[PDB]
């Protein structure tokens, strides 16, 4: 009962589809899941037109089920990590670790090939817990905190994650050159927890401006990046561009008792506005991270091979990675390789 | 030319030559400054130098700038500094004393030189006064650091004016204000509001706003999409964005000019380091400082000499591998480079 | 009369009577307002009332003041309010909408009425804008509240100006700025500096500064030592000091007048409560509201009527125990009091 | 008894501090008390080598007697020594005793209040900054653990000295969060842990008024740093001035005794040593002596009761030396 909701072999997971596009990509997953006959029952939550009764219902559903799959709203709030839902997940459920996976895909034309980085960002402090005030007109003041217990969690999370997925490098990204106290604390705590508790893993540090430059020019030097709230959005968007856009980026959010899976870039530059045109890959891949976590993951390996194979052959690919098929076509092609699998 | 940080002209009454403070700095400073003078003499430009020392004097423990250099630069209204090593902050006091409020950071690809990104021509203006530069940190409870950061309408309506006048001055249609979620931080709401207020005093220019998230996604997938625009941002993201732009254009700070514009004074510099371990060995690359020279010239009105020393020169000499320098997988020396430039100069 | 919050005169073009907003408030509000009108008519003063309602309207959850009253008071430039019970803050929005920046708090002994302290005649002006009134509280870590409080030169150079002009206008030599350890809080340093700057524009007045510690030690051992002075302080200690003064003069807020001065508008009020459990029973004491009338008169220029209704009147009628009221160990009623005053009016 | 001898830290202070300190040294040698002074020469309440030596002496001896500097810093609780005692020694509770004295002409008679003030937070741990010119911002903290300590301290003190009322003084009407926390914690710890003691609350402005008008209603006041100085000065005025106010400062491991008003209100040999001597007896009590404390206390009360030999601030005309010698005189005949 600290455990994912489960009756007779079947998991109940929270499904929060989001807006119109979120519903399209969410339905892609629903469709692949029924086709593969996976033991998952969706408890779908309709958050109708950062509406308060829906946020309450989603939080309440997550409290019961512990695991969730979440789509997008393409309002500026959802994409940055603010807006009622995200703050609820962070304040009420204490979901403190955002993970985005940036792996290059076999059939996607990218300026820099074979990328494999993971960005882990702290999700409860800094940007997400400030105070801002205008006390004399024309002057805005920000008061933000960085605390050692929150930064210890995120460190252990990052190292435990590197351990579990056989990553060999963890780099803390910070601005300790200027913020000598706050970001100094961050760099220090990460490197200490590295040497004392995880000796088999290489710890390192990089100033965030240098990391930006280094990420667009020589991405291969990086493995797992750990950063405060404020720099993770920037590093993540470089990540997204590097592998062919937001539509290809898996994501997960973890707390001690809760996990919520969702595209790692919030489909930032996933405009492509039209009906049935959006890339469902990020949602599907996030879907498989969820399967892994639930202990399924035979199912996850299959679904993952299907989508990698489908995008490797330029046929039936969606418009943002150079194809011309609809999200439905793409989904059906995946389901098709699945039955013959 | 921008009315904001306008250069008060006046050549030397006698020599017919404008006075310009230097500050050769250290490390590879000396040899890079030497190259600038040899190219400014060889192209016959109306400028006499006046090397300044800015070694950090301490007054009340608060780092102060030497009076010899202060008077020199306050008089000349222009300076051109190279690199300098790291002992409150050397660069930070420099900007406080001379009232430098804007930092102009261009990032352009070099024609004929193969870098990983192509056709990038980016211009980013960032605020320099406030933000994390005038920031305060302290320990509130035992494991808890609180940061205090300030942004004001006054300082914002000033980089933003400058950004507009600088976009007009270099012939670009759009100025893009970059910011973070406008509704969940009323600090960026203030910056964006100020930009919309000034939008009406510049009808020839198109004001777009963009989430910094979207900007870095767009610019990295396709740099060229921004070569018709000038971006301004608050001090907060300035560091990160300008270094990301230089990663696109070159893959390092090696070829990057910058301008620090104040109400009257204006200092121009390369943004790379001292790099002491390559000093004396004649391996330095003056391109960065050279290109700051061009920006300096253009700020002074010497447009003809600017294009002369930029248009042909080092831009075109950076084509052919027996030139370049060790950094750009080249073979040339800082001496052989300087005259190879004077060649097509 | 002080140039700072000067009263823009103009009697009614027709009646030859000045218009004055009221706001009778509640609890003992009604019966105390009634007594003021009967003493203002009986002494024949150039004033026609205009009772306003200030019941807190809510606009965006932010407490706002009703437009009927706003317009009334913005027009008349003067108001005289009685008590009102407790639901943002009623008194706080009142000061914000009308630009009230100074609070004037006299505390004088009543001649012929035996209280525990004697010969007290104190005047205290406190800032009302900033300080803990515009303060922000928040939880930083789990058991930790942080307070944020602001003080500005502008707001300070304004109560302090007013303090000077008010000392001049009542014929007092010294203005005393009360503050806390000047070197360990640069917030009091700013207030003191502002006071020294204005010192020179007022050569007829002597500026003293005093540690709030010493002030309370002195004033309590010997209140008379301050009857030749006008004290100002920042918003922080204002509440405490003014209530301490009223404790010296009377032993309660019962007999205490107060003035809230703004750039144009000025509101005058007693500082005691609604006291609902004594309403209707005719036991109220109008002395407080009466003396605020005097301050109001004096602010309008009707000095003759001011002294008339203060000099003789209630001041002298508070002599003889069959008058007074239940609060001052008296026997009179609010009705018997009003005309006992009209007697020696 | 028969014991040995306590070494206690003595920090005399400035010139007047040394006068009143020497009054105590004199009475003590006359009574032949088993106390050895380890006297610390601190040039200024700022003298960095002196502050370090005083802290180090307190770490060794645990108990201290401390005179005054009449700089504005020492009187308010700031300046190097006071912050050292608070940051390094964690001395968190300042106690001032305001008892009326038999032979002192006061406008209100028979006063007996105790003001206990928190000494590590609020005013004493802020941050202040001027980040845009002409604007000063204060950031202060109030925390539950520090306020729980001061609560238990106050109630423990009421219990030990048979006081029946503890009133928390706060400004929760405006600072609803921070001073709300303060009021709540004091009243809760009262009802759950100290039922035999009456808890109550009072807004600080009203308490000021109430203190000068009707002081008798109060017993033990507990307040945050910021209001303690003001209440304490009303207290000092009420009983005839700072020269009559005993004081003590406590941490878990350390205690430092000193006049409770920091002598807000010179010439040579004219200062009242009473506050210092009375604080001296608080120290005796604490050390377990206190037979000696009862005697010295009776001596000074008796000496000031008879208007002869009284110092100039309570209406006499004698020097501090005369006053001391009179006290020592009643001691030998005791």
């Amino acid at each position: 009962r600290t455990l994912p909701k489960k009756y007779g072999g079947r998991f109940t997971v929270t499904l929060i589809p989001g807006d119109g596009v979120g519903k399209e990509i969410t339905d892609s997953v629903r469709t692949i899941f029924e086709a593969e006959n996976i033991p998952i029952d969706w408890e779908t939550i309709n958050i109708k037109q950062d509406h308060k009764e829906g946020v309450y219902e989603a939080v309440e559903s997550l409290k019961r089920n512990k695991i969730g799959l979440k789509g997008l709203w393409h309002t500026p709030a959802d994409q940055t990590g603010h807006g009622s839902l995200n703050v609820a997940l962070r304040k009420q459920l204490d979901i403190y670790a955002n993970v985005a996976l940036f792996k290059s895909l076999k059939g996607v034309k990218t300026r820099i090939p074979d990328i494999d980085l993971i960005v882990i960002r702290e999700n409860t402090e800094g940007e997400f817990s400030g105070l801002e005030h205008e006390s004399v007109p024309g002057v805005v003041e920000s008061l933000k905190v960085m605390t050692r217990p929150k930064t210890e969690r995120i460190a252990r999370f990052a190292f435990d994650f590197a351990k579990k997925y056989n990553r060999k490098s963890v780099t803390a990204v910070h601005k300790a050159n200027i913020m000598k106290l706050g970001d100094g604390l961050f760099r220090n705590i990460i490197t200490e927890i590295g040497q004392k508790e995880y000796p088999d893993i290489d710890v390192s540090s990089i100033i965030v401006d240098n990391a930006s430059m280094q990420a667009v020019a020589k991405p291969h030097q990086f493995d797992v990046l750990v950063t405060p709230s404020m720099y993770g959005t920037i590093l993540g968007n470089i990540g997204a561009a590097l592998i062919g856009g937001p539509g290809l980026v898996a994501g997960a959010n973890f707390g001690r008792d809760y996990a919520v899976f969702e595209p790692g870039s919030r489909h930032v530059g996933l405009d492509i506005k039209g009906q049935n045109v959006a890339n469902p890959t990020a949602m599907i891949l996030s879907s498989t991270l969820m399967l892994n976590h639930l202990g399924l993951n035979e199912y996850a390996t299959r679904i993952s091979k299907a989508v990698h194979e489908t995008i490797a052959e330029g046929k039936h690919t969606t418009r943002d990675i150079g194809g011309s098929s609809s999200t439905t076509d793409f989904t059906n092609e995946i389901i098709n390789k699945l039955s013959t699998m | 030319q921008p009315s904001i940080g306008r250069y008060t002209g006046k050549p030397n009454p006698s020599t017919g030559k404008y006075t310009v403070s230097f500050i050769e700095g250290d490390g590879i400073g000396p040899e890079i400054s030497k190259s600038v003078k040899k190219i400014f003499s060889a192209a016959n430009v109306p400028i006499e130098w006046e090397s300044c020392d800015v070694s950090p004097i301490f007054v009340n423990g608060l780092t102060t700038i030497p009076d010899p250099a202060v008077q020199s630069i306050t008089k000349n209204l222009v300076a051109l500094k190279g690199p300098l090593a790291t002992p409150r902050s050397l660069n930070l006091t420099l900007r406080k004393t001379f009232g430098l409020f804007a930092n102009v950071r261009p990032a352009k690809s070099i024609e004929g030189f193969k870098t990983t990104y192509e056709n990038v021509d980016l211009v980013l203006i960032r605020e320099n006064t406030e933000g994390e530069y005038s920031g305060i940190e302290h320990i509130v409870c035992p494991g808890v650091v609180q940061s205090i950061k300030l942004i004001t309408r006054d300082a914002s309506e000033r980089v933003i004016r400058y950004a507009f006048e600088y976009a007009r001055a270099i012939g670009r249609p759009r100025v893009i204000v970059v910011h973070k979620s406008t509704i969940q931080r009323l600090a960026d709401g203030l910056f964006v509001n100020v930009a919309k207020e000034l939008s009406k005093e510049y009808p020839d220019l198109t004001l777009e706003t963009e989430l910094i998230d979207n900007s870095v996604l767009k610019v990295v997938t396709n740099p060229s999409a921004y070569t018709d625009a000038v971006s301004v941002c608050p001090n907060l993201y300035g560091d990160i964005l300008s270094d990301l732009n230089s990663g696109l254009s070159a893959g390092s700070l090696g070829l990057t000019p910058s301008a620090n514009i104040g109400h009257k004074i204006s200092i121009f510099e390369a943004v790379h380091g001292s790099a002491p371990d390559i000093a004396g060995q004649d391996k330095a690359n003056p391109t960065a400082l050279l290109l700051s020279s061009v920006m300096m010239l253009n700020h002074m009105g010497l447009t003809n000499h600017a294009d002369q020393i930029q248009n042909a020169v080092l831009s075109t000499i950076a084509s052919g591998p027996e030139n370049r320098t060790g950094d750009l997988a080249g073979t040339a020396t800082t001496s052989s480079f300087t005259e190879a430039v004077i060649k097509r100069l």
